[PDB]
This record gives structure tokens, C-alpha cells and sequence, in this order.
């Protein structure tokens, strides 16, 4: 007869919800994080298989309010710009004769308050008409001031995305799929397990998706709900898509001491090849991927489908258009030169105008808003567009879709698919033939 | 044979028992190594589920008079409704995962026991032993 | 019979002892499951402190070789002087509570032999015992 | 004798076994006893790294079969080239401190078979003893 | 005219009428696991050997 026999050290665990914790290395927020290994380790787990949910991975959820987290408090400690919200005295500058540039910056000026709380400074600065608004020369008006106040971020700190890996307390493990394959969810043939994730780049971007991992085989096409066209679609590339964007301004920044004690960073003056802000795509490149993720789409509506790709419904410019950190700049990009296509049933370069702006809300958040400082001299930047953000359009054929985004956890999502935690319980019993004497 | 952490999870349940002290390790693991701040706060609270994570179930090892354990025998017979299976069925063909997915559905049941039949009975008796 | 946490704490030492487990696992209990705020720290003072308690006195019971507590014996004779009763005028007719309104006199004088005299002794002669 | 906290540290590693539980008690210590504040995350953090700090290793001889620590015999044999010394070369005429600064190179190496060897065979072995 | 030195820098803060500044004899301790430990030569040179500990 058996009797039961008590084990300890199971290989077993049940998926679970815990506290993860960051490490990086040895700029943006990161020094209060443990030091990676310099030898992470990982285990592929032969005959070990079980499903997945991207959809449901709370480790999305954490690390989206973690890095909000980071966000304040790497701002609570700078200036505030709150005597800022005051009358503008604006006009056009007269930009070099007749006018392509469409001014776009305001000569403003204004009776500011200065570290002699007393007697004030008619001082200037030149104004993204992004930014400011006409009240009823002319008045204008922050933007910002009719729904919150705005903090300067220090001008020592950066917004450079830094790889941030993840680990789970001791009990916890996380698990990670090698699988070239994965529809979003379900069982994975292929499974290992790692200490901590690979460093993964906190980058903040509309519709595109910048620097992020690359796809195995295939183009990867993965959403909630591919019928559902309240849903939206993420596009993994297999192959890096360069863009190359620019800001030809060598403009200097005229600081003025609005303390007391604390400085403000205005706009200086704006010299240098006065072109508008631009970027530069590789046209035969996005053609040709265009082609293969139009592929992925054929194999999940049929082999005698229309396909299109258009612009956004428009609205809030946030939303309307390509939004991204360069260097501590905010572009504003026309993705219309891209998103403009259509394939039928079965150099060269693209030019992308852009705009700037200096007074900027992050993550759909009101209630608060961050002035970025000019950065001195010319800006230009490259990085890897390595996906989509994707959404679903008299259906019987044709169908067309658009850029879109907003929820930057569908960002997080986009790399944390390929792990999830779980709880190890290392107690267990099984029935042995065995009778304890004493 | 070295395998790593949870090198022996994808084995029957006889194979994998071969090698529990290289998970044991690392069940509880260690090391690790403007003030709050996020993480301030996090790791701290994580370590910390760690430890309690671990002794909340030790402690049941404590008092299930094994401690020396991964392993140990009781005096507990097992009820054959508990998924009535051969050896050869169960330690010769078939995983832990795939084990718990059955038997968790008597756990606090065969806990019960467990806690308390030999903890109770193997003691007194003892305590008579000692008479002479 | 399950009585319950601290159901046998109205009666007598000897019966008492009949269920000293269903104390001892909340002893420990477990479980339990805009930054800071009030309870912030407090759950997570109260819930430290709760650890430190238990393992403060199970290392006592870890040095005193035991381990398989609840109860063991020793080789330390009881001196007279602490308290002169006989066993049914103590275990036939006495609570844990009133044990301690008159032992409590004399904790830490019996914790020093308890600390050591046998952990001393018992040791040494059995690296003797190991000679051959 | 009652030396004190680390009283026998400036002695023979014979000599100092005597009193290792003088010593053992204080590894672990216990006692101790506007918001935030310097100090408020301190104490915190430290009496926190004192628990780990201790359960890490005593973990470690709850794997060691042997729990009833401070000294226990294994089934390893040592190897000569771990320091080839007499006993009398050894132990009465050596201190913990000086032993360390020469076996401190075999650590991790010794510490492989006490993880394991005795560990792995003790058991099976046992539970083939169980067969009759 | 004059101004108060400081309005150049930074701002400043008026330091409490109730707290003190007094110094007040701070003793330091290490948690479990840790010694502090003190040499009581009456000799030395900044680092070394001390014979008595
Ligand atoms: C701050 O800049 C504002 C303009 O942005 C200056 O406003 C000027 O303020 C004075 C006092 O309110 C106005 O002067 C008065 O005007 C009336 C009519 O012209 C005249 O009857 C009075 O004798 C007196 O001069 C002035 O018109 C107004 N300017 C405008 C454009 O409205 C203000 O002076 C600036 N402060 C600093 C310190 O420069
Ligand atoms: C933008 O508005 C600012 C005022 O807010 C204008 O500032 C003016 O800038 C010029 C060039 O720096 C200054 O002119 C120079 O002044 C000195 C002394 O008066 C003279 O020696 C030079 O020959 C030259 O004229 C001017 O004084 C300054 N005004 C003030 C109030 O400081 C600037 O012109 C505006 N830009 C646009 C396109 O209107
Ligand atoms: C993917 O999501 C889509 C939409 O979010 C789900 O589509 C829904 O499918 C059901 C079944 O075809 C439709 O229900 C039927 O609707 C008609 C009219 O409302 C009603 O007469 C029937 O009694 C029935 O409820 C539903 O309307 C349709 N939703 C939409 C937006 O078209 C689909 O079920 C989702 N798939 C997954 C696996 O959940
Ligand atoms: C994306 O590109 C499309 C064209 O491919 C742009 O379509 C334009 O969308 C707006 C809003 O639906 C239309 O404006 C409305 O037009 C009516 C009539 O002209 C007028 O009554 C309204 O006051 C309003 O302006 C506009 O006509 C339409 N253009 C065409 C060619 O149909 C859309 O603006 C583009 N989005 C981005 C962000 O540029
Ligand atoms: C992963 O699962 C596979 C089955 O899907 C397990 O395969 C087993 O692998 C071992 C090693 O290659 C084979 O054992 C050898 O078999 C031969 C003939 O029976 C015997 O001569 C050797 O002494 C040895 O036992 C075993 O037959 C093979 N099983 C089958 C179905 O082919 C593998 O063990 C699994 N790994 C884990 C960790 O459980
Ligand atoms: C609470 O204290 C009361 C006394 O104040 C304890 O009463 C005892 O209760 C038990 C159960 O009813 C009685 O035991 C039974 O007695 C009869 C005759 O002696 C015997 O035939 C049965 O086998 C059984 O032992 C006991 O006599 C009674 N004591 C007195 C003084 O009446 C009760 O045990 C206390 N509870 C706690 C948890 O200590
Ligand atoms: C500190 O180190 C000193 C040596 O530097 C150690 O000295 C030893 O002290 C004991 C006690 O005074 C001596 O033991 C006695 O020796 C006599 C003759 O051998 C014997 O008749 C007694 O039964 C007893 O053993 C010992 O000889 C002396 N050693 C020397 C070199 O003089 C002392 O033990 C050290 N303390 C620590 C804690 O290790
Ligand atoms: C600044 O220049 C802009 C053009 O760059 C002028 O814009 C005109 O503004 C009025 C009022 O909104 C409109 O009636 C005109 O149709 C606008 N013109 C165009 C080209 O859109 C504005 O008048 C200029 N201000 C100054 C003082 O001359
Ligand atoms: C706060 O100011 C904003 C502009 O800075 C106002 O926004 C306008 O809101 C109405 C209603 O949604 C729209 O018709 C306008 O087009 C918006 N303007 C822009 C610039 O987007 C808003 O009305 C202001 N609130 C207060 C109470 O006046
Ligand atoms: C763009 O992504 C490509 C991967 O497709 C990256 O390629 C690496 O480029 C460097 C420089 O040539 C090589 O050292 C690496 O070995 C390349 N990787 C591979 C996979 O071939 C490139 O680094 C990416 N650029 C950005 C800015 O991240
Ligand atoms: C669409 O038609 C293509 C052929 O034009 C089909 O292609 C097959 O795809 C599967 C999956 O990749 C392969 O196993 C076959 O070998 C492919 N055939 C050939 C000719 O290459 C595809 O099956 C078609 N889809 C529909 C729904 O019928
Ligand atoms: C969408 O892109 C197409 C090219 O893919 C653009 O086509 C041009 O359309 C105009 C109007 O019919 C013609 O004058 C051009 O000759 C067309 N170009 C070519 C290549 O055929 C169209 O302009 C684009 N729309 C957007 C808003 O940029
Ligand atoms: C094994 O445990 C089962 C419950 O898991 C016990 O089942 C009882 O069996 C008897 C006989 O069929 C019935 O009278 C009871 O109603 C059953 N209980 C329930 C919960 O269904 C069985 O008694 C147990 N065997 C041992 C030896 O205790
Ligand atoms: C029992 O402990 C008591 C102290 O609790 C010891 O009492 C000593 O007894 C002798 C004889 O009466 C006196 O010389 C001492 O002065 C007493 N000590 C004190 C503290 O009063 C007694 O020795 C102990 N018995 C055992 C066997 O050790
Ligand atoms: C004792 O351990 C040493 C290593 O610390 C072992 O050394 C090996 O000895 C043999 C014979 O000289 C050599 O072939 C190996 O290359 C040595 N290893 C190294 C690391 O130098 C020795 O085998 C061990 N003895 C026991 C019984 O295991
Ligand atoms: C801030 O004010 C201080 C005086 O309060 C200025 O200090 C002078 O600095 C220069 C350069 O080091 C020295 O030549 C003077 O002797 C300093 N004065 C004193 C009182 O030490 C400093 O220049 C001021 N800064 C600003 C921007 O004006
Ligand atoms: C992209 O190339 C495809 C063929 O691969 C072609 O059908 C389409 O016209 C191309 N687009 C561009 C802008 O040339
Ligand atoms: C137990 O295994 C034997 C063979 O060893 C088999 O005859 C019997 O069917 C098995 N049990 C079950 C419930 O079938
Ligand atoms: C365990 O029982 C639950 C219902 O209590 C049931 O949902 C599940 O299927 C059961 N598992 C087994 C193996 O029968
Ligand atoms: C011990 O009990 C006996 C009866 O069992 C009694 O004669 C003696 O008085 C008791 N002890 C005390 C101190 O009285
Ligand atoms: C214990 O002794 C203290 C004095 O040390 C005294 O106050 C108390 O009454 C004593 N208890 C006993 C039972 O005598
Ligand atoms: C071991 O000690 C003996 C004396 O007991 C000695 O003869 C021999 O030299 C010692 N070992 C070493 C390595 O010298
Ligand atoms: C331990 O070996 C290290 C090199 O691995 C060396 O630096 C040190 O001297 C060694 N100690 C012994 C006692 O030889």
C-alpha cells in the first residue's frame, strides 16, 4: 500500500502578480538600480510548454506607472515656471523675403518679474505658435496656463532612453518563450527561462515604434482581437528601417536670471539654414516592408482582398501625428508621406515635415505639463523604426488601415510579450510506497 | 550532471527528484545587493515577500517533523480517491505540473493530515517510552 | 477536536499541550497580503516585526537541540527551588498562565543551563563516541 | 567559562569551540527595539539585511543534513591538497583567523561536495532501506 | 542701495526660533552579523597592526 510522502523543491509554479525590481549597468532617471550580472543566465527547458498571454501580462501595467513615477520625481526638483503666465506682446519675424518658413516663432515680449521682486525687466523671446495662443503688435497667451501650471525640466538631465532589464524576487521566475512563432497567446513548443530580462529602452513614440527588438522569420502580425476593428494591430519588422531626422537651426538660448536664485533657459536667436524640421526615409526600404507586412495581412483576410493605408482621423495633433524625443526636442511629424498606399488583390527618399514645440503633455496626462528647454545649436538624430501601431478601417474586399496609439503601454507591451512571472511553490506530496519507523 | 536552475522541470517526477537541491537554492536565492524614489521602495518590499514567501511554507516542513527535508516518509496512508494511479503511471510517466494539475484538488485535504495524525500520535507515545 | 486558535487556553497545562499546533501556525500566521501614506510603513513595520518576533526565540529552540519543538526533553534536572509542586498539583491542576505567574521568576536563570549544560556536554563525548 | 561576545576569538580553533554559542547568539542579535526621517530607513534597512544576512547561511546547513549546527560531521573526506597540515599543526596551534587565510582559496570548491555527495547518497539509500 | 547677499545664489530659509544647534554625543551601532571593533592603543599612526584590540 502507499502512503504519502512529502516533497520539497518542486518544479512547479502558477502564474502570478509580484513586485518586480529594475537593473541596469552601472541621463534620464536611472542610478537608484541594482547593477546587472555580468553574466546573465538562461535555460532552455526541453518538454516544457505552456501559454502565453501578452494581453493580460501585468508586467505591462507596472513598469507604464513606474516610469510615470520616475518622470515626476525627476522634476519635483526643478524650477517651476509659474511666473511665466503673463500678457504677450507678439509679432511676426519677418523671415528671409517673401516666405516659406511661415514664421511659425513669434518676436514676444513682455514685462517680466526678475530676482529683484520690485522692479521688473522688459525682456524677450522667440515663441512656437504651438505654444502660445492670441488672448480675445497682438496678446497672446502659454498655452498651458488656462489648465495647469508648468515646470522647466533642468537643463543637466536628459530623456535618452536607457535598456532597463527586470527581475523577480526569489519564488519567482520568469519565463521566456524562444519561439520564432507566437500569435499572441497560446501554448509555446519552445520555452526557457531567464534571472532577468534582456535591456529593454524606455522609448516614448506615436504610431511608430523606435529602437525596439526585431522579429524572426516573418513580419509578426499580433492583436487582441484581429476581427474586432475596435481593437488595433502591432506590426513587428524583420529587418531595421533607418530614419533620419533633422532640426537645421544653430540657435543660442538667451537665459534670463527670473529667480530670485532659480534661472529660466528662453529662446535666444535663431540662425543657420532656416529650413523647416524634416525627416529622411529610405523610400525603396519602407516599399519593400510595406510589401511584407501587406503579406501577413493577405494570410488573414484572403487571397483576394484590397488593402489600403491612409493617414489618422485626425484631432488632437498628439494623436494626428508622429510624436517622438530627440535628444530632448519634441517632433511633431506629417506621416501622411508614408502612411499613402494601396496593393491590389493578389534616390529614393521620402521627405517628412515636421514641427516643434516646447510645452508638451505626456502620456494623455492633464492636470500638469513640462517646459522643454531649448537645446542649444543644430539637432539631428537616426534610430530604427522596427514597428507599427496599426488600426482597422461595404466589407466584402477593400479594406484600409491607419496610424494610431496614445496608450504607451501598447509600447511596453510590444517587448514584454516575449516574458511572463510566475510563482513557484516548492512544496509538494506524492503517494510512495513507504512505512516510517521510529 | 549539473543542469541549472529548474534544469530537471521538463522530467517525470522520479527523474526531476534527482536534482531538487539546485532549485532549493535559489527558492529563497539571496544576495542581490534624494532618498524614496521608484525601486526605493520596491525592492524593498519584494526581498522582503521573498523571505516571508519562503518561511510560510518551511515553517509547515517545521512542523510536519521531517525539516531535513526535499524529502522525507510519514505514517499517513494514502487514500486511493486521491487520482488512483500505479507508480509506474504516476513516478515513471508523468511530470510535477502534470501531477499538480490532479492532486491539487485534495490539498488542503491530505494537508490536514499531514499537519496533525503522526505530529500528534508519534509524541506522547515517546513520552511513554521514556517511562523506564 | 479543532478548538480553534487559543481554545484550549482556559484549561489545565496537561491538556493544554493537547493542541499546541493549531497556536503555533498563527504564531507566524503569514499571509496577510500617491506613495508613503498611512499603514505605508506601518504594514510593513508590523509585518517585519512579526518575523523577527518568532525567529528571536526559534533560534533559542535551534541552540537548545531540540528543532522538533513543541516539546523535547533535556538533561538538565530541575532544581527544587523553582517552585516545590508535584506534577498533579502543576499538570492535573494549573493553566500556562498561572505556571508563568511564578516560574517567570526564574526564566533567565533556567535559560542559562537550557543555553547550555547539555549543548556543551552532549557534544565532544559523541566526536569521542566517533573515535572508532 | 563565561568570556563574552567573541572572548575566545584570540585563540586556538580548539580552544575557541568551546564557546561558540556565546558567539552564535549575537549573529543574530535580536532586540533592538514627521515621518521618514535619517535613520527611519536605516534601521530599517539594516536590521532587515541582519535577518537575510543570517538566514543565507543558515539555509546552507539546513541543506548540510545536519541543523544541529555549530558542529557536525559529513561523509566527505578531505583532500590533501586543501592545506596539508597535522592535526596538532592545526588545531592546537591555529587560529580561526589564520585558518581562513589559507583554506579561504578552496571556499566555493569544498562547499560543492558538502551541497552535495552525502546529501544525494544518504537518501535513495534510505529509501531502500524503507523497502522492508 | 543694498541687497541681501545671498538673493544672487539662491534662496533662503529662516531657520526655526524653537530648534537648537547644540551638539548632542552620537552613538553609532552596526546591525547583527557586525562587530564594531576598537583598538585601545595609546599609539598610532593613522593605519597599521595594533597590538592591543
Ligand atoms: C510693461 O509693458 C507694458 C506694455 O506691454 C507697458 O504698458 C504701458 O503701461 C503704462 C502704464 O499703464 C501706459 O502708460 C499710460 O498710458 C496712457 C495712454 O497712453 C497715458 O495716458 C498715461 O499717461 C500713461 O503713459 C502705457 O500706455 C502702456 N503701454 C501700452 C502698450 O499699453 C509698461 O509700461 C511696461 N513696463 C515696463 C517697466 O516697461
Ligand atoms: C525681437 O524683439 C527684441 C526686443 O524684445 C528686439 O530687440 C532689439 O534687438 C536689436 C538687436 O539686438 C537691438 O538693436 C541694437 O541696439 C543697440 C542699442 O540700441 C544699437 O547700438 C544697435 O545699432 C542695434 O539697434 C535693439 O536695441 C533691441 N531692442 C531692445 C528693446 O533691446 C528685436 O529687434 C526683435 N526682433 C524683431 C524681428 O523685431
Ligand atoms: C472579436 O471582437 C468582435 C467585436 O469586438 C466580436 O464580434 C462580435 O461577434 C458577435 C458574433 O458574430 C456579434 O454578436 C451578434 O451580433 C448581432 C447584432 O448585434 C446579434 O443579433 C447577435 O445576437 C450577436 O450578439 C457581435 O455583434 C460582434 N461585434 C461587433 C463589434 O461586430 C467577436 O466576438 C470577438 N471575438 C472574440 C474571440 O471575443
Ligand atoms: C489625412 O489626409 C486626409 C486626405 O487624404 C485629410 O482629409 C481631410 O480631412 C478633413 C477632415 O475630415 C476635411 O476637412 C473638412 O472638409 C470640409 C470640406 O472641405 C470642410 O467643410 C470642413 O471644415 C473640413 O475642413 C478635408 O476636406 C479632408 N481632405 C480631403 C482631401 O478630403 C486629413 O486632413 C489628413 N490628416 C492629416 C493629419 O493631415
Ligand atoms: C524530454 O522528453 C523526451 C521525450 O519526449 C525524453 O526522451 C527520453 O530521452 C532519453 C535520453 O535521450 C532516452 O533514454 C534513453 O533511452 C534508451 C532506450 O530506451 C536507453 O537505452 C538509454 O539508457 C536511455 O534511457 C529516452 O528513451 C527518451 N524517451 C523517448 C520517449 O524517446 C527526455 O527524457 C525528456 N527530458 C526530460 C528532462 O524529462
Ligand atoms: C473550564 O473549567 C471547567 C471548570 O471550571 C472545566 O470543567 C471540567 O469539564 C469537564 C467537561 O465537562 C469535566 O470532565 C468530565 O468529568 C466527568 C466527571 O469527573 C468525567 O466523568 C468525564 O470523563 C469528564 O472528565 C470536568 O469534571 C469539569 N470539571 C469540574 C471542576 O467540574 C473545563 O475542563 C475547563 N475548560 C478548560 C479548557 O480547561
Ligand atoms: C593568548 O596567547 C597566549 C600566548 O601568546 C596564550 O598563552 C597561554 O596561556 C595559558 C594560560 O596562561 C598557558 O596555559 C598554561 O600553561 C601551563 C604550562 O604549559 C599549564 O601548566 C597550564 O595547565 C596551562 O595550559 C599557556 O602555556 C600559555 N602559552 C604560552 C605560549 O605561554 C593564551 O592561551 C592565549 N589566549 C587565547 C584566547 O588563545
Ligand atoms: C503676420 O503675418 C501673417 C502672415 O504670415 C498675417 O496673417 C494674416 O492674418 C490675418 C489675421 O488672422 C488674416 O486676415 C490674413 O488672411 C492672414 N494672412 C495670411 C497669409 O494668412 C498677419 O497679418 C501678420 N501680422 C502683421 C502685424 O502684419
Ligand atoms: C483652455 O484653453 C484651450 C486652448 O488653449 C481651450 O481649447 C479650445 O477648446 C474648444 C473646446 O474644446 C475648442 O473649440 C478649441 O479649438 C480649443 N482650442 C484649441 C487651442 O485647441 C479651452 O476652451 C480653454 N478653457 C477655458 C475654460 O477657457
Ligand atoms: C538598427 O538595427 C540593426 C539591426 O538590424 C542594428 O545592426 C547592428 O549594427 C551594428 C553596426 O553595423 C553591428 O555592430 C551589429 O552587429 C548589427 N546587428 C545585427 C543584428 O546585425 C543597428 O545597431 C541598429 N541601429 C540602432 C540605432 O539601434
Ligand atoms: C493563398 O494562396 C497561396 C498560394 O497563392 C497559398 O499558399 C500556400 O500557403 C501555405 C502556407 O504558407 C503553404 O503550405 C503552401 O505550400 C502555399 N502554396 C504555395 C502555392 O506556395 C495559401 O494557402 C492561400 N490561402 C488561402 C486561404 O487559401
Ligand atoms: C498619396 O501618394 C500618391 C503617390 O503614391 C500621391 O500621388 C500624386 O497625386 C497627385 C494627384 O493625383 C498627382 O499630381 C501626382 O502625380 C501623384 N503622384 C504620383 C507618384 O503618381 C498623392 O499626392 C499622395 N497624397 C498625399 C496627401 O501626399
Ligand atoms: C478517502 O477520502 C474520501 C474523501 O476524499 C472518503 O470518502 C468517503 O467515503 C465514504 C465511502 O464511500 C462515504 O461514506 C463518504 O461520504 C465519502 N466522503 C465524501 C467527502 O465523499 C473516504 O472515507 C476516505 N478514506 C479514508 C480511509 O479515510
Ligand atoms: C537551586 O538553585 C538555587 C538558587 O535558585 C541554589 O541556591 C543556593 O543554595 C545554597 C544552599 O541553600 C546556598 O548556599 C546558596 O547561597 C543558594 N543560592 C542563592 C542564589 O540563594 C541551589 O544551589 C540550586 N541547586 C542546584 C542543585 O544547583
Ligand atoms: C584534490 O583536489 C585537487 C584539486 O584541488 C585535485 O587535483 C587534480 O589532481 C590530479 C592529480 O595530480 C590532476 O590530474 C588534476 O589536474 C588536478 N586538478 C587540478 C584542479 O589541478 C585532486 O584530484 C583532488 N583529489 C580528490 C581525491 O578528488
Ligand atoms: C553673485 O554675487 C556675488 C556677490 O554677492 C558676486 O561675487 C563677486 O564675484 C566676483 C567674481 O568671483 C569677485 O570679483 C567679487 O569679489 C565677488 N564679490 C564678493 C562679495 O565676493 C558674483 O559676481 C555674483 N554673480 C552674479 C551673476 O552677478
Ligand atoms: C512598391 O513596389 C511594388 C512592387 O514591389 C509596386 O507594386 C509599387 O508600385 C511600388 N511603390 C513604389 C512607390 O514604387
Ligand atoms: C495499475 O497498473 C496495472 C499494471 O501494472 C494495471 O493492470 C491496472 O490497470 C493499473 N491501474 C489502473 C487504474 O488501470
Ligand atoms: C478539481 O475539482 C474542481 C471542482 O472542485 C474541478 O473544477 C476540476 O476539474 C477538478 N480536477 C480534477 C482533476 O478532477
Ligand atoms: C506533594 O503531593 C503529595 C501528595 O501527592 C503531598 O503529600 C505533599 O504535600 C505534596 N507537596 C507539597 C509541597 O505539599
Ligand atoms: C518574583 O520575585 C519578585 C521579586 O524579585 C517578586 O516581586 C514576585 O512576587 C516574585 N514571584 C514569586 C511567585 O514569588
Ligand atoms: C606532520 O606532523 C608530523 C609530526 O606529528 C611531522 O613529522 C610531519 O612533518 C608533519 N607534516 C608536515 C607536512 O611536515
Ligand atoms: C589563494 O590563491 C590566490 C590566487 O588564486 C592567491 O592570491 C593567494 O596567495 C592564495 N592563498 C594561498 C594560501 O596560497
Amino acid at each position: 500500500n502507499l502512503w504519502v510522502t512529502v516533497y520539497y523543491g518542486v518544479p512547479v509554479w502558477k502564474d502570478a502578480e509580484t513586485t518586480l525590481f529594475c537593473a541596469s549597468d552601472a541621463v534620464w532617471a536611472t542610478h537608484a538600480c541594482v547593477p546587472t550580472d555580468p553574466n546573465p543566465q538562461e535555460i532552455h527547458l526541453e518538454n516544457v510548454t505552456e501559454e502565453f498571454n501578452m494581453w493580460k501580462n501585468n508586467m505591462v501595467e507596472q513598469m507604464h506607472t513606474d516610469i510615470i513615477s520616475l518622470w515626476d520625481q525627476s522634476l519635483k526638483p526643478c524650477v517651476k515656471l509659474t511666473p511665466l503666465c503673463v500678457t504677450l506682446q507678439c509679432t511676426n519675424v519677418t523671415n528671409n523675403i517673401t516666405d516659406d518658413m511661415r514664421g511659425e516663432l513669434k518676436n514676444c515680449s513682455f514685462n517680466m518679474t526678475t530676482e529683484l521682486r520690485d522692479k521688473k525687466q522688459k525682456v524677450y523671446s522667440l515663441f512656437y505658435r504651438l505654444d502660445v495662443v492670441q488672448i480675445n503688435n497682438k496678446e497672446y497667451r502659454l498655452i498651458n496656463c488656462n489648465t495647469s501650471a508648468i515646470t522647466q525640466a533642468c537643463p543637466k538631465v536628459s530623456f535618452e532612453p536607457i535598456p532597463i532589464h527586470y527581475c523577480a524576487p526569489a519564488g519567482f521566475a520568469i519565463l521566456k518563450c524562444k519561439d520564432k512563432k507566437f500569435n499572441g497567446t497560446g501554448p509555446c513548443p519552445s520555452v526557457s527561462t531567464v534571472q532577468c530580462t534582456h535591456g529593454i529602452k524606455p522609448v516614448v513614440s506615436t504610431q511608430l515604434l523606435l529602437n525596439g527588438s526585431l522579429a524572426e522569420e516573418e513580419v509578426m502580425i499580433r492583436s487582441e482581437n484581429i476581427t474586432n476593428n475596435a481593437k488595433n494591430i502591432l506590426v513587428q519588422f524583420n529587418t531595421p528601417v533607418q530614419i533620419n531626422c533633422t532640426r537645421p537651426n544653430n540657435n543660442t538660448r538667451k537665459s534670463i536670471r527670473i529667480g530670485p536664485g532659480q534661472a529660466f533657459y528662453a529662446t535666444g536667436d535663431i540662425i543657420g539654414d532656416i529650413r523647416q524640421a524634416h525627416c529622411n526615409v529610405s523610400k525603396a526600404t519602407w516599399n519593400e516592408t510595406l510589401g511584407k507586412v501587406v503579406k501577413q495581412l493577405r494570410k488573414h483576410f484572403g487571397n483576394n482582398t484590397i488593402i489600403r493605408f491612409a493617414n489618422s482621423s485626425g484631432g488632437d495633433l498628439e494623436v494626428t501625428t508622429h510624436s517622438f524625443n530627440c535628444g530632448g526636442e519634441f517632433f511633431y511629424c506629417n506621416t501622411s508621406g508614408l502612411f499613402n498606399s494601396t496593393w491590389i488583390s493578389n534616390n529614393d527618399s521620402i521627405t517628412l515635415p515636421c514641427r516643434i514645440k516646447q510645452i508638451i503633455n505626456m502620456w494623455q496626462r492633464i492636470g500638469q505639463a513640462m517646459y522643454a528647454p531649448p537645446i542649444q545649436g543644430v539637432i539631428r538624430c537616426v534610430s530604427n523604426i522596427t514597428g507599427l501601431i496599426l488600426t482597422r478601417d461595404t466589407n466584402s474586399t477593400t479594406e484600409t488601415f491607419r496610424p494610431g496609439g496614445g496608450d504607451m503601454r501598447d509600447n511596453w507591451r510590444s517587448e514584454l510579450y516575449k516574458y511572463k512571472v510566475v510563482k513557484i511553490e516548492p512544496l509538494g506530496v506524492a503517494p510512495t510506497r513507504c512505512k516510517r519507523r521510529v | 550532471v549539473f543542469l541549472g536552475f529548474l534544469g530537471a522541470a521538463g522530467s517525470t517526477m522520479g527523474a526531476a527528484s534527482m536534482t531538487l537541491t539546485v532549485q532549493a537554492r535559489n527558492l529563497l536565492s539571496g544576495i542581490v545587493q534624494l532618498k524614496l524614489t521608484v525601486w526605493g521602495i520596491k525592492q524593498l518590499q519584494a526581498r522582503v515577500l521573498a523571505v516571508e514567501r519562503y518561511l510560510r511554507d518551511q515553517q509547515l516542513l517545521g512542523i510536519w517533523g521531517c525539516s531535513g527535508k526535499l524529502i522525507c516518509c510519514t505514517n499517513v496512508p494514502w487514500n486511493s480517491s486521491w487520482s488512483n494511479r500505479n507508480l509506474s503511471e504516476i513516478w515513471d510517466n508523468m511530470t510535477w505540473l502534470q501531477w499538480d494539475k490532479e492532486i491539487s484538488n485534495y490539498t488542503q485535504i491530505i494537508y490536514g493530515l499531514l499537519e496533525e495524525s503522526q505530529n500528534q500520535q508519534e509524541k506522547n507515545e515517546q513520552d511513554l517510552l521514556a517511562l523506564d
